[PDB]
Order: structure tokens, then C-alpha cells, then sequence
């Protein structure tokens, strides 16, 4: 998945103009993603990892 | 996932630390006490946080470090962790329990 | 629900590290998690499972414990003190 873009992107809109993208036709581990502690916050509601 | 194992009064007891890829000098130590929390004293093997004692000190490089201690003493009883770091995150093993 | 709670009073709670200890009865010391109220720099155990996680309320000072889902060695007690200054 293009997360590289996402978290490497030099430029990002204001509150009221809140980006909004389908993630789609991509495989990601995002095991690794939560098993780090390098965001400040991390908080699900619903699901169970 | 990656996969992890280490082998195996007055003694001498010697123990290493292990990790997937080579992590150059970029290791941590803990120091517990009796009744007391971990904390972080050394970090980047290069700075010395104000209030540790100096006593405590780290030599090689590479995949192969040694831990020794110039004199035990009673009041040294701890069980140490080792941890490393690199840039894509935080990976931890089980450690021995004294 | 249990909810367990241990506050201090008369000293700048951002300004002295707290710290939490799990001793369940016949064990010895297990660490779980410490945080930094600088950058949230959150410390995991050795034995990690994900199983709690530590949270604080700059806003009035507490900080709150949750677990995803109790079991059996959830239940025992806890030490809380205030810590080493700086």
C-alpha cells in the first residue's frame, strides 16, 4: 500500500478540508504497523487486533 | 514474523545478547532493584544521563557483547534486559529471569 | 467492572515520573509499560502480549488503566509510589 507517500507527503490540508482516500488493491502487515510505538496514539473501537 | 533464541554464590555468570540484524553499538541497559522500577540510564552507549553512577560500562562491537561485573556485591543483585533499536522499530526478547 | 486508581496530591505530577509495578502472588517482578509525558515514549516487556496499555489525562492529572480482556493473572496487586526526582 502507498503508505510511504502518505506519511512522507510535504504537504496537508486544513481540518475542515479532511482528505478522504480508498484503500484498495493492496496487502499491508500492519502488525509491524501497531507492534511499534513510534504513534503517540493508537486507539480502536470495534475491532480487536 | 522473525524468530528469536538464545542459548542456553560468587560464581561467575555471563550472559549475551542476541539480535536479528547487526545493530552496531545501539544497545540499552536496565537496572532493577529490589523494590523499584526499570529505567532508561544509558542511551546510544554515548551519553551519560545526570545521576548514574559511572561505575557502569559497555565494551565491543558487532554481534558479540560481554557483560562483567569487577565485584559482586550484595547490593548488585539485578536482573538486566537488553534492548536494541533500529529504524523500523522496537523488537524485544524473552530474557532470562534470575 | 474494577477500576483501580492511585493519585497524587502536593507535587507536580508532570514533573516526577510514575511508574507501575504487577506482582501477582508466587512471582517476581514484572514490568509492563512506562510512559514520557514529553513524546508519549511508551516502553514494552520483555513478555509483551498486548494485553494493557497505559494511558494519562494531562487535564486533570489521572491516569487510567484498562484491559482488551480480563483473565485469570490480571488479578492481583499493584504498587504505586512516587518516583525518583527527575
Amino acid at each position: 500500500c502507498p503508505f510511504g507517500e502518505v506519511f512522507n507527503a510535504t504537504r496537508f490540508a486544513s481540518v475542515y478540508a479532511w482528505n478522504r482516500k480508498r484503500i484498495s488493491n493492496c496487502v499491508a502487515d500492519y502488525s509491524v504497523l501497531y507492534n511499534s510505538a513510534s504513534f503517540s496514539t493508537f486507539k480502536c473501537y470495534g475491532v480487536s487486533p | 514474523d522473525i524468530v528469536m533464541t538464545q542459548s542456553p554464590v560468587g560464581d561467575r555468570v555471563t550472559i549475551t545478547c542476541q539480535a536479528s540484524q547487526d545493530i552496531s553499538n545501539y544497545l540499552n541497559w536496565y537496572q532493577q532493584k529490589s523494590g523499584k522500577a526499570p529505567k532508561l540510564l544509558i542511551y546510544d552507549a554515548s551519553n551519560l544521563e545526570t545521576g548514574v553512577p559511572s561505575r557502569f560500562s559497555g565494551s565491543g562491537s558487532g554481534t558479540d557483547f560481554t557483560f562483567t561485573i569487577s565485584s559482586l556485591q550484595p547490593e548488585d543483585i539485578a536482573t538486566y534486559y537488553c534492548q536494541q533499536y533500529d529504524s523500523l522499530g522496537f523488537t524485544f526478547g524473552p530474557g532470562t529471569k534470575v | 467492572s474494577l477500576r483501580i486508581s492511585c493519585k497524587g496530591s502536593g507535587y507536580s505530577f508532570t514533573n516526577y515520573w510514575i511508574s507501575w509495578v504487577r506482582q501477582m502472588p508466587g512471582k517476581g517482578l514484572e514490568w509492563m509499560g512506562r510512559i514520557d509525558p514529553s513524546d508519549s515514549y511508551i516502553n514494552y516487556s520483555p513478555s509483551f502480549q498486548g494485553h494493557a496499555t497505559i494511558s494519562a489525562d494531562k487535564s486533570i492529572s489521572t491516569a487510567y488503566l484498562q484491559w482488551g480482556s480480563l483473565k485469570a493473572s490480571d488479578t492481583a496487586m499493584y504498587y504505586c509510589a512516587r518516583g525518583r526526582n527527575y
